[PDB]
């Protein structure tokens, strides 16, 4: 019956979100503004999230993704596929046809279709980062416009990321709006100026 | 109804090791709809597949346990298409790397896991979830 919670938690971590520097064009396939905590993207083209943290998790840890609405009125719905697209043959083999958020370029994903919340969630265990690097780079798919009427119906939502351990008891917890486009760059520039 | 199932395996394995220069010797539907899933694969998860190429240390005394528990873990969360893409991949992928390391013979013992491991843990699931019928009609 609850909507889950968008309350940031860096937690004994310090896990902090972070998005690569792209520039409002036409040839861009995902840019996030920091100005208004939005990712602008298209369908099923590769949205890079990086996890920024001040002390290692444990082994064990999962990061989990998960889709809400964000005007009050629409919390308490499930951000589900619409229609067109649950019957569309796009599935990687891996990704229940219903959800909306998927991980591509990982074996070790999970999705949870939760048998009491109806909400959907994308898991994947949690890796330090690479040798040279600082972050922990996760490739997000979103596959339904936020456009597409019959799902979302042109209501914009959020993507809460959260660590959790073993059990799944929370670590840390970090949002961003996201809206999926056409033309981002357009659809962006047009929103950081309104 | 098993030996059907060592066709897949052995055919699967003659094929992507003949895109290479290796010539192995042990309807047509569900054989090109895997092996193009199959090549797929490759490419997405090539650091998963060099991962798990890494915890199975594959020399001449590799034993099937070896081999299974990598794939095990493979399908740790239930088994779906993608999964049984992955291991198909996965397989193939060893023999690929045992040729080049000088050890031809290797091929027949990948070969022979993949084959008890279809029968004895994805078969039964394979049967009630429509058959590899489904899996044309999906991927
Ligand atoms: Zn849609």
């Amino acid at each position: 019956s609850s909507v889950p919670s968008q309350k940031t938690y860096q937690g004994s971590y310090g896990f902090r979100l972070g998005f690569l520097h792209s520039g409002t064009a036409k040839s861009v396939t995902c840019t996030y503004s920091p100005a208004l905590n939005k990712m602008f993207c298209q369908l099923a083209k590769t949205c890079p999230v990086q996890l920024w943290v001040d002390s290692t998790p444990p082994p064990g840890t999962r990061v989990r993704a998960m889709a809400i609405y964000k005007q009050s009125q629409h919390m308490t719905e499930v951000v589900r596929r619409c229609p067109h697209h649950e019957r569309c043959s796009d599935s990687d083999g891996l990704a229940p046809p219903q959800h909306l958020i998927r991980v591509e370029g990982n074996l070790r994903v999970e999705y949870l279709d939760d048998r009491n919340t109806f909400r959907h969630s994308v898991v994947v265990p949690y890796e330090p980062p690479e040798v040279g690097s600082d972050c922990t780079t996760i490739h997000y798919n979103y596959m339904c416009n936020s456009s597409c009427m019959g799902g979302m119906n042109r209501r914009p939502i959020l993507t809460i990321i959260t660590l959790e351990d073993s059990s799944g008891n929370l670590l840390g917890r970090n949002s961003f709006e996201v809206r999926v486009c056409a033309c981002p760059g357009r659809d962006r520039r047009t929103e950081e100026e309104n | 109804p098993s030996q059907d199932n060592r066709e897949i395996v052995m055919k699967y394995i003659s094929y992507k090791l003949s895109q290479r220069g290796y010539e192995w010797d042990a309807s047509e539907v569900v054989h090109q709809t895997l092996r193009q899933a199959g090549d797929d694969f490759s490419l997405r998860y090539r650091r998963d597949f060099a991962e798990m190429s890494s915890q199975l240390h594959l020399t001449p005394g590799t034993a099937y346990a070896s081999f299974a528990t990598v794939v095990e873990e493979l399908f740790r969360d239930g088994v779906n298409w993608g999964r049984i893409v992955a291991f198909f991949e996965f397989g193939g992928v060893m023999c690929v790397e045992s040729v080049n390391r000088e050890m031809s013979v290797l091929v027949d013992n990948i070969a022979a896991w993949m084959a008890t491991y279809l029968n004895d843990h994805l078969h039964t699931w394979i049967q009630d979830n429509g058959g590899w019928d489904a899996f044309v009609e999906l991927y």
